[PDB]
């Protein structure tokens, strides 16, 4: 791709998310989602193979279905309220349709069925954009309509996302599908606390984006898409094994790491509202995510899988890849728990 | 509420269930998606004309334009799939199962 | 809810202006010049009361002042007015520009026999002031009491007592 | 009958969607969506949406569905029980809705729906020397400045995006 | 199917055995139809007859689980005369687990389903007693 | 209503002439014909260029759809903003044309 | 800059006419003495009824009759 | 995250199409202008939780302006009883509800 | 939760009343921990590019420490501000609603009867 065209298209992706974030009219919300999808399709088709065309087709169909259900929810809001302010919806049918549309745009279960395919079909950088930047706009719309979101619907979506994103990654060897099922489970964690305290939703979103961006940046810096090629990293760059070790232990929510920070706070906001069974079963189901993280740490850092002979040539070259913010994101995804009361800046 | 709104909503749900139950062609899925868009255009138009809400009369045109641009993008995706397998069959889009 | 209050059919009886629209359009500028005051009193009452039931009598004055307008045409200048509204009446869009010589004859006969000056371009679209004796409606929307707002923030902002108070953190 | 005409058009509209939601082939599906666009345009026109109806013709049908039929013509090489059964199913569901709301003057699928003609809910005044719908569309250039900016930017990005992903390199 | 669970819980324990058994049968039948619908969704059967056979198998399995659960629970609460007692739903959940093991034609699955479904039904009874909320309304 | 009468008359005259043109020589009993194309039996080759000119039509037609309320838009009292946004939409149609030009999108159907 | 103009006017005069007409359309409404009158005419056009004011007692610039001297006049449009 | 950029910068990107009671071209009122003005001026500033219970009456009048469900139900009742009394022979329409009276103006 | 409080003055990182609060000291242990995070970021940046970890790029390590201390100072100001707003609204609500917050009579243990449970 032409770099000027790449910059204009990425600024258009950002502009779509911004127009979702800053606008007060539902038509501009729908316009921002349309602009975001329309600009992110070439980022997914960056390399021009049949897998990226399949992934972009599946992404287009699911996001287009979600955009049409979003506009039907908007139009029903116009029926029952005569106005267009981006606030609570004035009909439970419009609330259900908009919650379904945003659960499709986030790829929460049982609308998760596009996330592990599309992430596998696209490169690692566009997978990073899909799993970090494409969450910000629908979570903003969910942030603004939470007076009207049905409790049972969003909690069913949350627990179904956590359980399906737990069991999905247990069978995987591809790193992009592992990050995608990790995405599904984390979106379940983010929407389980949305109606109780949306500040912890914003906390979980920020800590998730930091940890996901760390893992995709490590996968790009080592050019690794499978488990078995990530297992050659100790013979190529032994620092990256320590980095994926601490970041995968952090994404599992093991204390004293930063990814223990959201889910603990989530439990801390779900027991104040007298829900005990629900954060308990959520935290027990998070052990599945921890299990396939531990599988990756056994394959990469804590053991040494056998390498090949041609690795000796790759010893004679240093990584010239721009590892943008990788030490910063590594620190901010592991050593951040003593700064846990910083979350009040998100209030 | 009004009796024509029943039919426009039911048309949206018919085109929804057509878009949610594929047969073979990706073009039939795109046509169901644009039937959904057409029903949204009609329903928004009948409300905005019915309420005499003047400034929202530019709203359906916008709802047309963006979505037709969306349709153009979808057609291009179909063509790229049609430039890979010769047809637009959705069962050829199954490489991402593994 | 309550019963709506409709006026009687006797309160709606008035001597109608039973002329066609080309008769009204031909006489329109002199109608706006001569029948200014009760028309503007009625439309002031109509935009202020926001209820036609509070505007019947002034409306009757409109229907009283229009008829006295037409009789004063019918007594003096029936021939140029008839010859002018017939020509206005021919056109499907009822153009003033097709009928300038019948307009000139009607304006000549009216200015001679009645002294009425036809309003210039811009005059009948002016916003005028109206001196009425009916009171200003204090609640024209019939709005009930509005809810009291939430109490605002006041007081100088002191630091957080023992910091965040998050589980073991002292700041 | 002629007091119900918009409702009647809507019935044909729903039947038109069962024309292509059953998906016989993308070409008959395109034809059914064209007929549906014409009758939904007629629904729009019978409320006073003249400009919006001619946008359904000019831009949706004459602009976009032409490109759908054009792209379909460059696929699906030129020479069912499921289509027939789904078509008669949608037909019977719609005429059962018709029969219920016409014998009861009320129905409730998801919301309550009146059974009278939709003429009842109109307005009894004039707009003077303009169409309100026309002036509200004309205010796209006076009041809709941000909307014009984001729409034109999306269309320019759409041109760039189509030229990227169709290039194959 | 929110009213299904309500008309299950509305009858007191050990009082009306037939409608408790029917209500649990209907709840199991609804759950079996849900499992059948997603099962023929994500896994295509080879025929319409194979699809309705899978649907009838899963629906009858879950309905028999519910029927024998409600029957064993109500009969245990009758002969023990202890209505607010989670041991009754423990025995009922183990009976439903043996039912699931007989439908799957295996004893290890039967013992596993006995233990886990008996603990699950005991926890559901204790949540009915002390008012445990799983979909808890936001209060703070 | 007069429009519906006119459309029905035009459709009825068209269907009548089509039925006459399809069934007036069918009355003749000419012969049964057996009769056992530049391409022999080859499949229709897709050309990317026809699809590109069709999508370019669709995109410029959406820009035309934005441009269509201009004779009514000139009647506004915010004429500086109206003129700026009108020139901006025609300029964005021109920029779309220039980008289609300079990246060889208008080639071999120029 | 003068050889470029003759060169493109010999090779591509359609595009020279296009950019010339477009440049005139851009710059010329900001240079015309009549652009003020377009706005003045559009605000002089009475689509709505001129809803009268309640006379409080002190409005010397609001007329009591359309044929009164005070108020906005359109002799500038009759003359031009 | 509603980053309220429009109030921070003081720009009006989309508030103008947001309600029917806003400024309209040629001052065209919506058919429910007054009801929406009353519901907004009731519910303004007091928050949505208090607005759902302290301004329910103006919201019900405004929803019934928008959808006319009570009005259509009342006309259904009157027209249904009217045709029932026509069927029973106990009612006859007046001449001004049959089209025989040379309407008012 | 506090979405209506920070909505009359939107997108203010530090409002004016935050200036009524004492700022974090430059010897804040939280700020020194954020400086330590900057130092660890400098060490990881030397490690992933295979530089000598403690020796190479002291300007770069010092800009890491400087950037984290600089950003974290404002983050701590906003943290202290939001907990101050939290307590201020808490106390004004307790003062504005005495019918919901009664002063409870503290009984002494000579009157308070508790059941004894023997460990045997
Ligand atoms: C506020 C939020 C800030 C978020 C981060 C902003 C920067 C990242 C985004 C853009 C980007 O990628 O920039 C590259 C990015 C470094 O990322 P990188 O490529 O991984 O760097 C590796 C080496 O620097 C590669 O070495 P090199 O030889 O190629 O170049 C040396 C380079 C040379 O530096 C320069 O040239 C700087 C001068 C240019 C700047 C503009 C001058 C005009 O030195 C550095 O940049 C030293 C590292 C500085 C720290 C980077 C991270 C900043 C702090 C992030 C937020 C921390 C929050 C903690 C909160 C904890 C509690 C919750 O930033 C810079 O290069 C400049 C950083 C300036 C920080 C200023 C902070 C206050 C601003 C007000
Ligand atoms: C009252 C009505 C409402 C109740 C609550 C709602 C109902 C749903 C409950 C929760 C969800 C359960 C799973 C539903 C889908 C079934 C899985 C499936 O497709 O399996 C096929 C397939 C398994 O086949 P396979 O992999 O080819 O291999 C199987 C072998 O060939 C051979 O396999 P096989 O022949 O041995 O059996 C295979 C199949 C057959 O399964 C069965 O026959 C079991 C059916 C249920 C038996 C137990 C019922 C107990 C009911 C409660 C007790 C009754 C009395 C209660 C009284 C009140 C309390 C005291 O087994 C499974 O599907 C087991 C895995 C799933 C766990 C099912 C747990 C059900 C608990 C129900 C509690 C109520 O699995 C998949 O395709 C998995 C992927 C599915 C992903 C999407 C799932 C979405 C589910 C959404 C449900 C909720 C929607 C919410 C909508 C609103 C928010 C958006
Ligand atoms: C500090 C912590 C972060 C250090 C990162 C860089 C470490 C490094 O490169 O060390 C190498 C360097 C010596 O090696 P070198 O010759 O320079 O170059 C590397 C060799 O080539 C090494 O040879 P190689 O690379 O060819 O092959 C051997 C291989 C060996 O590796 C393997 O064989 C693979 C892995 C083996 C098994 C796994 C072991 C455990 C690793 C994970 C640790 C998990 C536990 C952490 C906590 C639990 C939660 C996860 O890899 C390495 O040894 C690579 C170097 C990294 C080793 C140390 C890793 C530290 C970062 C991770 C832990 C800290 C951050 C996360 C904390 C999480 C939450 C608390 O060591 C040091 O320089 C250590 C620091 C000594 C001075 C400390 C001064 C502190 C002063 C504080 C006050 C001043 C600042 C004031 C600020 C405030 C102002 C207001
Ligand atoms: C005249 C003008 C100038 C005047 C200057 C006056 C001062 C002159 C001296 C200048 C230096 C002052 C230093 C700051 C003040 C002292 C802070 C302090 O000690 O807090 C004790 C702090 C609380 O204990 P305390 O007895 O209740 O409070 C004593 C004071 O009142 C503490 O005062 P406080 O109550 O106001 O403290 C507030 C609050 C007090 O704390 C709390 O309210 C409780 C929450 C604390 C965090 C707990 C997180 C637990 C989960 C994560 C665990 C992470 C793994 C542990 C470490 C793994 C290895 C890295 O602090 C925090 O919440 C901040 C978090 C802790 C940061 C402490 C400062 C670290 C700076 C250097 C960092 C180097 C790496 C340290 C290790 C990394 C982990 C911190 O102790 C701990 O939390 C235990 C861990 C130790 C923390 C670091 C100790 C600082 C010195 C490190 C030197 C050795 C470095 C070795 C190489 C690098 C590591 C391998
Ligand atoms: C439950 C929600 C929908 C309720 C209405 C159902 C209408 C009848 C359709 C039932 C399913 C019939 C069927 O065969 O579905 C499969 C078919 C696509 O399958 P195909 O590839 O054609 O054939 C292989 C078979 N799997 O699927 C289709 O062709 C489905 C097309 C659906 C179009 C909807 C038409 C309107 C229906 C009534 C309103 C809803
Ligand atoms: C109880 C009645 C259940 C009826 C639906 C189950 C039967 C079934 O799955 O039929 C198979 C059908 C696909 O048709 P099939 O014949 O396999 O396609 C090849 C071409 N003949 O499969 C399908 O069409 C799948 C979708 C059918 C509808 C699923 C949801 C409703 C039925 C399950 C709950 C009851
Ligand atoms: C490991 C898994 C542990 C699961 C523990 C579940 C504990 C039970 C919690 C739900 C429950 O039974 O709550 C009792 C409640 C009836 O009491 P109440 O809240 O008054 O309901 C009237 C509604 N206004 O009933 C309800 O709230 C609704 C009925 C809930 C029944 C839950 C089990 C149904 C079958 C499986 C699904
Ligand atoms: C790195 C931090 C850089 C901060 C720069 C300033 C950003 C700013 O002004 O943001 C405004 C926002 C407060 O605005 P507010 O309307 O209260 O946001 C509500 C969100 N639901 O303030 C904030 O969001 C401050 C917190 C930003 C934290 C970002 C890193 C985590």
């Amino acid at each position: 791709m032409n770099p000027i065209i790449l910059i204009i298209i990425l600024m258009t992706v950002m502009l779509g998310t911004i127009i979702v974030m800053i606008s007060t009219h539902w038509l501009l919300i729908w316009i921002g989602f349309e602009m975001n999808m329309l600009a992110i399709i070439p980022i997914m088709m960056k390399k021009h193979n049949p897998r990226a065309t399949e992934a972009s087709t599946k992404y287009f169909l699911t996001q287009s279905t979600a955009s049409m259900l979003l506009m039907m929810a908007i139009i029903i809001n116009l029926m029952f309220s005569g106005q267009w302010t981006v606030m609570k919806l004035f009909n439970p049918m419009a609330s259900m349709l908009m919650t379904m549309a945003l659960a499709m745009k986030l790829g929460m279960a049982p609308f998760h069925f596009w996330v592990p395919e599309v992430t596998q079909g696209i490169p690692l950088s566009s997978g990073l954009i899909l799993l970090t930047w494409q969450k910000l706009a629908p979570m903003s719309v969910l942030y603004q309509i939470l007076p009207s979101i049905n409790l049972d619907l969003i909690l069913t979506l949350s627990i179904l996302s956590i359980t399906i994103g737990g069991w999905g990654g247990l069978n995987q060897t591809q790193l992009r599908k592992i990050m995608a099922y990790s995405s599904i489970a984390h979106m379940g964690w983010m929407t389980a606390v949305l109606l109780y305290n949306p500040t912890m939703t914003l906390l979980n979103l920020i800590i998730y984006i930091i940890m996901t961006s760390t893992m995709f940046t490590l996968f790009m810096a080592n050019s690794t898409t499978t488990t078995l090629s990530l297992s050659h990293t100790w013979n190529k760059a032994p620092i990256m094994t320590i980095l994926v070790l601490i970041t995968l232990l952090s994404m599992g929510g093991l204390p004293p790491l930063s990814g223990f920070m959201p889910k603990w706070m989530i439990i801390q906001e779900m027991t104040k509202n007298d829900s005990i069974i629900l954060p308990t079963l959520m935290a027990i189901t998070a052990l599945l995510n921890l299990y396939f993280y531990m599988r990756l740490t056994y394959s990469t850092a804590l053991t040494m899988f056998p390498s090949t002979n041609n690795m000796k040539m790759k010893w004679q070259f240093p990584t010239t890849k721009r590892m943008t913010l990788l030490p910063t994101m590594t620190v901010l995804s592991t050593m951040l728990l003593p700064l846990t009361p910083i979350l009040s800046i998100l209030e | 509420m009004s009796l024509v709104y029943m039919n426009i909503m039911m048309a949206f749900t018919v085109s929804l269930t057509g878009l949610l139950m594929y047969r073979s062609h990706l073009m039939s899925s795109l046509l169901c998606l644009e039937g959904m868009m057409l029903s949204l255009f009609i329903l928004a138009t009948l409300m905005i004309l019915n309420s005499h809400f003047t400034l929202a009369s530019m709203m359906p045109i916008i709802l047309l334009v963006f979505a037709a641009c969306e349709a153009a993008l979808g057609l291009s995706l179909l063509v790229m799939v049609s430039n890979t397998y010769g047809t637009d069959y959705v069962q050829n889009l199954n490489l991402l199962q593994c | 809810p309550g019963i709506v209050e409709l006026p009687s059919l006797e309160d709606l009886k008035v001597q109608e202006v039973k002329v066609s629209s080309s008769v009204l359009k031909a006489a329109a500028h002199h109608y706006g010049a001569q029948c200014d005051k009760p028309n503007k009193e009625f439309m002031l009452c109509r935009w202020e009361e926001k209820d036609p039931r509070r505007c019947l009598e002034e409306g009757k004055l409109v229907n009283q002042c229009a008829l006295e307008f037409f009789r004063q045409i019918k007594r003096h200048c029936a021939e140029p007015f008839t010859e002018y509204w017939t020509c206005i009446d021919y056109s499907g869009l009822q153009l003033f520009r097709r009928c300038r010589k019948e307009q000139a004859q009607f304006d000549k006969c009216v200015l001679d026999k009645l002294g009425w000056v036809r309003p210039d371009l811009g005059e009948l679209s002016k916003v005028t002031k109206v001196k009425t004796d009916r009171p200003l409606p204090e609640n024209p929307y019939h709005s009930r009491a509005r809810p009291e707002p939430n109490p605002e923030v006041e007081g100088d902002l002191k630091p957080a007592r023992h910091g965040s108070r998050l589980f073991f953190w002292t700041m | 009958m002629m007091t119900y005409i918009v409702f009647i058009l809507s019935i044909i509209f729903v039947m038109g969607f069962v024309g292509f939601s059953s998906k016989p082939s993308p070409i008959y599906g395109g034809l059914g969506l064209i007929v549906s666009g014409g009758v939904g345009c007629g629904i729009v026109l019978n409320f006073g949406g003249s400009f919006l109806g001619l946008m359904v013709f000019l831009i949706y049908l004459g602009g976009m569905m032409v490109v759908f039929g054009y792209t379909t013509a460059m696929a699906t090489e030129q020479y069912n029980k499921v289509v027939l059964g789904t078509f008669i199913t949608g037909l019977l569901m719609e005429f059962l809705m018709v029969y219920y709301v016409l014998k009861d003057k009320e129905v409730e699928i998801v919301f309550k729906f009146n059974g009278m003609g939709d003429w009842v809910i109109y307005d009894t005044g004039d707009s003077g020397f303009f169409s309100e719908e026309a002036m509200g569309i004309a205010a796209l250039y006076s009041y809709g400045t941000w909307l014009v900016i984001v729409t034109g930017w999306s269309l320019l990005i759409g041109v760039v995006v189509i030229m990227e992903i169709t290039r194959g390199n | 199917a929110k009213t299904l669970l309500h008309q299950y819980w509305d009858i007191p324990e050990g009082t009306e055995c037939h409608r408790k058994t029917y209500a649990a049968t209907s709840i199991g039948g609804a759950s079996g139809l849900v499992v059948s619908a997603y099962s023929v969704a994500l896994k295509t059967p080879t025929s319409f007859l194979e699809g309705v056979a899978r649907t009838g198998r899963y629906t009858f399995t879950a309905a028999a689980i519910g029927a024998i659960f409600g029957l064993t629970s109500c009969i245990s609460a009758q002969v023990r005369e202890k209505p607010d007692d989670p041991l009754n739903y423990l025995i009922g959940g183990c009976a439903g687990g043996l039912t699931l093991g007989a439908r799957t034609r295996s004893y290890g699955i039967g013992a596993a389903a006995c233990a886990y479904m008996g603990l699950t039904a005991a926890l559901v009874k204790m949540g009915q007693l002390e008012g445990w909320k799983v979909f808890a309304e936001p209060k703070v | 209503m007069n429009l519906m009468i006119t459309l029905l008359t035009n459709f009825t005259l068209a269907t009548l002439l089509v039925t006459i043109a399809f069934w007036l020589p069918q009355l003749n009993v000419y012969s049964e014909k057996t009769s056992p194309d530049p391409m022999g039996s080859a499949r229709l080759p897709f050309s990317m260029k026809f699809f590109l000119v069709a999508i370019t039509f669709l995109l410029f037609d959406l820009e035309i759809a934005l441009l269509l309320p201009l004779p009514w838009a000139s009647q506004t009292t915010n004429l500086n903003t109206m003129l700026t946004m009108a020139l901006l939409l025609i300029f964005l149609l021109a920029v779309s044309l220039a980008y289609e030009w300079t990246q060889k999108g208008l080639e071999w159907t120029e | 800059v003068a050889a470029f103009l003759k060169n493109v006017w010999a090779k591509e005069p359609v595009l020279v006419a296009s950019f010339a007409i477009a440049g005139l359309a851009v710059i010329l409404p900001t240079l015309s003495p009549y652009t003020k009158y377009s706005l003045m005419i559009n605000r002089a056009t009475p689509y709505n009824y001129p809803v009268p004011l309640r006379d409080d007692g002190n409005m010397p610039d609001v007329p009591s009759h359309p044929q009164d001297p005070q108020g906005p006049s359109l002799e500038w449009l009759k003359r031009l | 995250p509603f980053f309220d950029v429009q109030k921070k910068l003081g720009v009006d990107l989309d508030h103008w199409m947001t309600i029917q009671s806003a400024e309209q071209p040629h001052r065209i009122p919506a058919r429910c202008h007054a009801f929406e003005k009353e519901w907004i001026e009731c519910a303004h500033g007091i928050g949505s939780i208090r607005a759902e219970k302290e301004c329910k009456i103006e919201f019900e009048d405004f929803r019934e302006c928008l959808l006319r469900q009570k009005t259509m139900k009342r006309l259904n009742a009157i027209k249904r009883q009217r045709d029932k009394l026509i069927k029973e022979g106990k009612y006859t329409p007046p001449p001004h509800h049959s089209g025989q009276e040379d309407l008012r103006p | 939760m506090m979405t209506g409080r920070q909505a009359r003055a939107p997108l203010q990182f530090l409002p004016d009343e935050a200036r009524s609060l004492p700022p974090p000291k430059l010897t804040d242990p939280r700020l020194a921990y954020i400086g330590f995070l900057g130092y660890c970021s400098g060490l990881i940046d030397n490690a992933i590019r295979r530089r000598p970890v403690l020796s190479a790029g002291l300007h770069r390590q010092f800009l890491y420490i400087t950037s984290f201390v600089f950003v974290g100072y404002y983050l701590l100001k906003r943290q202290d501000y939001m907990y101050a707003v939290r307590d201020h609204d808490m106390f004004s609500y307790i003062k504005s609603h005495p019918e919901d917050f009664p002063e409870k009579d503290k009984k002494t243990y000579r009157e308070v009867f508790e059941e004894f449970h023997p460990v045997r």
